[PDB]
């Protein structure tokens, strides 16, 4: 019968402020210490704001001091965030919970969360490059090397693999370096008789390039 | 999360000596503290578990003690089989956590190795877009400081290339270094000669790879 309905969540532009609500019900609702936490693409959890039992305190993660505010309503079961001046750091799933960072649970609690409220803020993309993957072949039995260059995407990171996976001895994949244009390059490459392709999968802009190297 | 912080973090010992380990969590963790061994190319195992109890068929060597904050590690009379890397790991709050690893190596085994040394030319696809990319790779050499002079018509380069270097490997516990020279389609066009010179010490003198486009 324990249930934390979360609601609010939307696409907002940057700068501008976005809502959050939080029903509660199955429990004392004016006996526990209320929590927002949230989990963005690629990032752990993150508790962002807590506020006690009866409303007095308000600790916020440096992370949103100063634009979010959470307040409760201890006569209609209800917990509320305010995000204010909403940047692209923002964009990620909310939750509403009774279980702070530091509550020792061995197990994932936001498992107990459901599906949570979902704040995406817009202008995200703009900036996003997909590569270009180029073969890396000498000017004309295991003693050769061949590569890929993955050059001018952005952001980070970009994975590779060979032959889908198969080839793994002899793979040296480089860590990427940042170009003067501000894009980003990486290199890999392999240390016969069998062919070899190199699998670059960038995901913030969803590239997968199986480039085969002659 | 809590943060496991292990000492030291690299360990050159010979066959037969005694080695200790230790791991400091950021908050008390009792005894939901266990080691786990790690070798080349395979996951890693669980030897120790409860800061103390044996999994079954872990030799007597090996030793685990502390509880709630410091644990420590201990191997007696070290193997063959037990030069790897050790990890604590903490399963009492979530998320679970590892410490930084512990390279335990053999003493004889960090010798000079020479780099093979392989140039790449600018793929005809890239030159078709202003832009022209050479490459050249330093392949499994020790020590790490290495030297990469580029040279066109025999003209030094500077300002227009860019290193990366690979960690250490973990099987053979060697080093690889990429060079890429960036040029423009014309400046790649009024050039004939394009060399890699790498200064290493396993080399008696540099060792030049160069192609004529």
């Amino acid at each position: 019968e324990v249930q934390l309905v979360e609601s609010g969540g939307g696409v907002v532009q940057p700068g501008r402020s976005l809502r959050l609500s939080c029903a509660a019900s199955g429990f004392t609702f004016s006996s526990y210490g209320m929590h927002w936490v949230r989990q963005a693409p690629g990032k752990e959890l993150e508790w962002v704001a807590v506020i006690s039992y009866d409303g007095s305190i308000k600790y916020y993660a440096d992370s949103v001091k100063g634009r979010f505010t959470i307040s409760r309503d201890n006569s209609k079961n209800t917990l509320y965030l305010q995000m204010n001046s909403l940047r692209a750091e923002d964009t990620a799933v909310y939750y509403c919970a009774r279980t702070g960072e530091y509550s020792g649970y061995d197990t994932d609690p936001q498992y107990s969360w459901g599906q949570g409220t979902t704040v995406t803020v817009s202008g995200g993309s703009a900036s996003t490059k997909g590569p270009s993957v180029f073969p890396l072949a000498p000017c004309s039995e295991s003693t050769a090397a061949l590569g890929c260059l993955v050059k001018d995407y952005f952001p980070e990171p970009v994975t590779v693999s060979w032959n889908s996976g198969a080839l793994t001895s002899g793979v040296h994949t480089f860590p990427a370096v940042l170009q003067s244009s501000g894009l980003y390059s990486l290199s890999s490459v392999v240390t016969g008789t069998k062919t070899y392709t190199c699998n670059v999968d960038h995901k913030p802009s969803n590239t997968k390039v199986d480039k085969r190297v002659h | 999360e809590i943060v496991l912080t292990q000492s030291p973090s690299s360990l050159s010992a010979s066959v037969g000596d005694r080695v200790t380990i230790t791991c400091r969590a950021s908050q008390g963790i009792g005894d939901d503290l266990g080691w786990y061994q790690q070798k080349p190319g395979k996951a890693p195992i669980l030897l120790i578990y409860g800061t103390s109890t044996l999994q079954s068929g872990v030799p007597s060597r090996f030793s685990g003690s502390g509880s709630g904050t410091d644990f420590t590690l201990t191997i007696n009379s070290l193997q063959p089989e037990d030069f790897a890397t050790y990890y604590c790991l903490q399963d009492s709050n979530y998320p679970l956590t590892f410490g930084g690893g512990t390279r335990l190596e053999i003493k004889g085994g960090r010798t000079v190795a020479a780099p093979s040394v392989f140039i790449f030319p600018p793929s005809d696809e890239q030159l078709k877009s202003g832009t022209a990319s050479v490459v050249c790779l330093l392949n499994n050499f020790y020590p790490r400081e290495a030297k990469v002079q580029w040279k066109v018509d025999n003209a030094l380069q500077s300002g227009n290339s860019q290193e990366s270097v690979t960690e250490q490997d973990s099987k053979d516990s060697t080093y690889s270094l990429s060079s890429t020279l960036t040029l423009s389609k014309a400046d790649y066009e009024k050039h004939k000669v394009y060399a890699c010179e790498v200064t290493h010490q396993g080399l008696s003198s540099p060792v030049t790879k160069s192609f004529n486009r």
